């Protein structure tokens, strides 16, 4: 459950990514295969060759996905249904992946905006993260 | 845990430019800041109620200074992170109560602060070795619960 | 996140669990306090011994606190945020412990009502007790 | 795992009162239906789309029955599980991925299930006794992951 400090720190913070999300994502999603190579299982299909067209325009739709939950903190579940069909009823992605994602990004954000990853910032995106991540996990419809 | 050559070649290099006093207070500041239930561990510290506290606190630096010192042990032991961390393990385990899940955040965190401080140099592959590194060093903690 | 039809088993089987809800609440604890003995340390004060008039008012409290959840399944953060207040903020439960008193309601359950106890009413009440759980191990106030 | 002496009458007891025919397919049924991420382990079994196909379907019951005698032969093993289970921790672990997490989940809807045919004979004393056990065996399955 997101505090009313949470919601700013995120708000705040996803302003200073600009419109570099996509490629973000691209890198946390690559982080993601290489560290944890047990994630590649979800993706038979992909060439898992290095900046791959595939895993970029992979990271691209995530991004898209996360700014879209960023304005919609209030209802994540109204603005995730369509995800949690996909990840909960149609994938059946174990909910452990999620926490491995999650980590991927933070290491990726902590990587290209360290003045504005502070210790409390830090704190707000685990708990976006985990929150996101509960309701893509969920069937709720 | 098995590295190749170039793993540990890797996580070696990187090991060497690591300040231990800062990177290892940043580290536990963070795990008290980012998962709030570890202050409890922590209450003759002081008081943890709010990130700025945690972080200008100096038993809190200090603390990440031994937690550290003790994770380059492991780094020149990893074909032993048993036996060298038997006591250890003990007195977390034993004495602490500390849940094993709780050792995992930890490492995490550490590597967040990694990449935090060092940037492009902490690329993806170095990355993946380090994962390898947290995760033993993690089980060795955790093995007095087997 | 609960679906429609979650909802409805957790309140038609709440109706059915009624009366004796404060002896389900004291001896799941007991339970806990005997297959999990790392959870007493939260309870210094308590006399752990099995009649304990201590155990028996916590049960009932205990079981007080998911009778009112229940009739507030749309806002739990709202209805809960006193018991969050203590356990986020003042004891600073380990998240793991909740795992463990949840698992021992659910076995306490299917003890009394085996007949309620179906897989899907089994499926709902765990989600159930992971949203209450998730409310009262975070900061949101 | 240790148990007293007492624990050991108290567990063997029990379980000589077992179905097992039939706990089995309820154990592995619910956590299909409880934890709905397990069924992708178990795609080949068919349709697995809602709680009554998981509950009827024959394969769950076949393999539910496997599973619970592999629960029995660790009984008789208490003081070498890791030795008992090492066939079935590299199968779970290096060729299946299953994250350890899930045995932990299994252990404990099958002590949900013990409770459900049993009621009030399943004290909470034996309830404990059988925490021990299923602790043991998720343990011994994660010995290749350590
Ligand atoms: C922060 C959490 C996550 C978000 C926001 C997210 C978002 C998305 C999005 C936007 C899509 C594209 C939808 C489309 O096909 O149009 C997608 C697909 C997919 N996701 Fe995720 N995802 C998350 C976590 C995960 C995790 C942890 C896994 C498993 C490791 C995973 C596995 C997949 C797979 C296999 C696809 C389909 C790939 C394809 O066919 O191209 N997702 N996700
Ligand atoms: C995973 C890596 C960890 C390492 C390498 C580590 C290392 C250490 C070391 C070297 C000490 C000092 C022992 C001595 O006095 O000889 C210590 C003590 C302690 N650790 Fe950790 N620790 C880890 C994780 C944790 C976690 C996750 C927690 C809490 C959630 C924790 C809680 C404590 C506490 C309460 C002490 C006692 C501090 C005191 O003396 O007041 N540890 N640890
Ligand atoms: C479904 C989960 C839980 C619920 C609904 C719940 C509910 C409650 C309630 C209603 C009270 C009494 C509040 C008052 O009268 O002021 C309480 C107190 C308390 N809870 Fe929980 N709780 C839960 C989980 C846990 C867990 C997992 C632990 C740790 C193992 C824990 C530790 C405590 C402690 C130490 C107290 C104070 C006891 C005292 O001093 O009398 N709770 N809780
Ligand atoms: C107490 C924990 C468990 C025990 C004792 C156990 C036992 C077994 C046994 C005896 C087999 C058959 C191997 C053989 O052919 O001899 C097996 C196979 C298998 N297990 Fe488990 N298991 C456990 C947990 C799990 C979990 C949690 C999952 C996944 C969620 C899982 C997934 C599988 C799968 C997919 C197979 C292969 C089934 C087939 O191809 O027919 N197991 N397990």
């Amino acid at each position: 459950v997101l505090s009313p400090a949470d919601k700013t720190n995120i708000k705040t913070a996803w302003e200073k990514i600009g419109s570099h999300g996509g490629e973000y994502g691209a890198e946390a999603v690559e982080r993601m295969f290489l560290g944890f190579p047990t994630t590649k299982t979800y993706f038979p299909h992909f060439d898992f060759t290095h900046g791959s067209e595939q895993i970029k325009a992979h990271g691209k739709k995530v991004s898209e996905a996360l700014t879209k939950a960023v304005g919609h903190l209030d209802d994540l579940p109204g603005a995730l249904s369509t995800l949690s069909d996909l990840h909960a009823h149609k994938l059946r992605v174990d909910p452990v992946n999620f926490k491995l994602l999650s980590h991927c990004l933070l290491v990726t954000l902590a990587n290209h905006h360290p003045s504005e990853f502070t210790p409390a910032v830090h704190a707000s995106l685990d708990k976006f993260l985990a929150n996101v991540s509960t309701v893509l996990t969920s069937k709720y419809r | 845990v098995h590295l190749s050559s170039e793993e540990k070649s890797a996580v070696t290099a990187l090991w060497g430019k690591v300040n231990v006093e800062e990177v290892g207070g940043e580290a536990l500041g963070r795990l008290l800041v980012v998962y709030p239930w570890t202050q409890r561990f922590f209450e003759s510290f002081g008081d943890l109620s709010s990130a700025n506290a945690v972080m200008n606190n100096p038993k809190v630096k200090a603390h990440g200074k031994k937690v550290l010192a003790a994770f380059s042990e492991g780094l020149s032991h990893l074909d032993n992170l048993k036996g060298t961390f038997a006591k250890l393990s003990e007195l977390h385990c034993d004495k602490l109560h500390v849940d094993p899940e709780n050792f995992r955040l930890l490492g995490n965190v550490l590597v967040i602060v990694l990449s935090h401080h060092f940037g492009k140099e902490f690329t993806p592959q170095v990355q993946a070795a380090y994962q390898k590194v947290v995760a033993g060093v993690a089980n060795a903690l955790a093995h007095k619960y087997h």
